[PDB]
């Protein structure tokens, strides 16, 4: 299986994405540019459709859900294994605030 | 309990990234994405059973099998020791989240 | 001695004043320094070599592609000048000192410049060619500084090779064949596979002795940081800058170091 964010602070994701191989969730045919802030996470949601929903990417991450569409991404509870979201810290504080998985965890 | 790892390892990775930036300026990025020496990310899955519930188990590069490395950057050792060290914490958090969802 | 007053005196005075005045904020400071350097346009060859110093790295970065369009964002005129993938490499072989040599040495293009490690090898080869070209323009006291910088780069590359890049085919022979007193006695670092061995190799040069020290910092980094950090620490020697001598390279290095320090400051 694969695991990547590609919706993140660029170097922060690249520090654990691809150095020895696998092209960060097979960038040759999958994945996306790890740099965020170019647009909303609507394109990140589409990439999740193209990476996480593609039965390859298992774990995903959105930095503190700053623009991750917390309500939209909260629907990933169904089929949790291919949509294991995360809320990394650094350049945005990790909080139990509204997000994809932590919002349900708040219940 | 493991949520605090996502802050501690993130702070360590940020410090390593700042050190690498001070060392070599802008990272190569692009073709190899730079910023790391370890973490040839590939994930393997296992299914454990607790009280009749098929709780999944997760392993991946830098947090289990399917890991590889080659060369690295200037602070690539420090980057691996901080940025790639968060991989184990992330894998543990993902396994815990999947187990919690299945149990719920 | 009278040639300084014959020509170049005003430019030297302007450079000295600008250096004495020196001490997105980092980006703004870098842009200001680059503008000051550009507005200053014998010494032309020195300025060209100084620019080509960072232009080698700029061209190496531009050689990618693979998100190659992002190189325009870092188009700093100090090092990322437009004038300074084998088909495009042949076109880029002009207007650069190290480019004609790298055309033959790196004729494999991406094969010998793989982004994992071989791209760093091509960058090191280009840096070695540029250092050789700069050392060719002898006649001033800057030859010692250039030799020290090249020695620091070579020793840092050798230390990185012996630490972990030995498994990446950066063997003892590659410590000078690919990894860019060093121009004559670099063979002592071919067997310095340990930090203690690195200190012992550094003991061969009493000035380089005690520079490594515990080697917890500086030498801990790979690529060209091990002995380059020693040069950064000893850059107080460059701070002397005796008059009536080529100090444009020293001022450029001081400005680059100040920019790096400002970047390292960041959010305190």
């Amino acid at each position: 299986s694969a695991l990547i964010a590609m919706i993140a602070d660029e170097d922060t994701v690249t520090g654990f994405l691809l150095a020895g191989v696998g092209n960060v969730d097979l960038r040759r045919k999958t994945n996306y540019l790890i740099v965020d802030s170019k647009t909303t996470v609507k394109a990140i949601e589409d990439a999740f459709k193209e990476f996480t929903t593609k039965e390859d990417i298992a774990i995903v991450l959105i930095s503190q859900y700053v623009a991750n569409m917390i309500r939209f991404l909260v629907d990933s509870y169904n089929k949790p294994i291919p949509a294991i979201l995360e809320i990394p810290s650094k350049d945005h504080p990790y909080d139990p605030a509204h997000d994809s998985v932590l919002s349900r965890v708040k219940n | 309990t493991t949520k605090e790892s996502m802050g501690e390892v993130m702070k360590d990775s940020s410090f390593a990234l700042i050190e690498a930036k001070y060392v070599a300026g802008e990272n190569i990025k692009h073709i190899v994405l730079e910023n790391v020496q370890n973490a040839s990310i590939k994930v393997r899955s296992r299914q454990e059973n607790i009280a009749g519930v098929k709780i999944p188990k997760f392993e991946y590069f830098t947090d289990g099998e399917t890991k590889n490395d080659l060369t690295g950057l200037a602070r690539g050792g420090q980057q691996v020791q901080q940025c790639r060290a968060a991989y184990v914490k992330a894998i543990e958090l993902l396994v815990e989240l999947a187990s919690l969802q299945t149990s719920f | 001695a009278m040639t300084f007053n014959i020509h170049g005196g005003y430019l030297e005075a302007i450079v000295r004043g600008y250096r004495a005045g020196l001490l997105t904020i980092v980006e703004k400071c870098t842009l200001k320094l680059v503008d000051e350097y550009k507005h200053m346009l014998p010494l032309s060859t020195f300025l060209e070599y100084i620019t080509y110093g960072h232009m080698i790295d700029n061209v190496v970065l531009i050689v990618t592609g693979r998100d190659v369009q992002e190189l325009l964002e870092k188009c700093h005129p100090l090092g990322m000048f437009d004038s300074i993938m084998r088909e495009l490499y042949r076109l880029v072989l002009v207007d650069t000192p190290l480019a004609p040599y790298f055309s033959e040495c790196i004729t494999s293009e991406d094969l010998d410049d793989m982004n994992i490690e071989i791209m760093r090898n091509t960058l090191y080869k280009a840096y070695l060619e540029d250092f050789y070209k700069f050392c060719q323009k002898l006649g001033g006291a800057t030859a010692e500084i250039m030799s020290d910088l090249l020695a620091f780069e070579a020793d840092r590359r050798a230390v990185n090779i012996t630490i972990n890049s030995i498994g990446t085919e950066l063997t003892r022979d590659d410590r000078r064949k690919l990894y860019s007193l060093y121009p004559y006695g670099h063979e002592e670092l071919a067997v310095c596979e340990d930090i203690d061995q690195v200190r012992g190799v550094m003991e061969k040069y009493p000035p380089y002795q005690s520079i490594f020290s515990k080697l917890s910092y500086g030498e801990s980094q790979m690529l060209d940081k091990a002995f380059y950090e020693e040069e950064v620490k000893r850059l107080c020697l460059a701070f002397e800058q005796q008059f009536h001598y080529g100090v444009f390279f020293a001022y450029m290095r001081l400005r680059e170091q100040e920019i790096r320090n400002l970047m390292w400051i960041s959010e305190c």
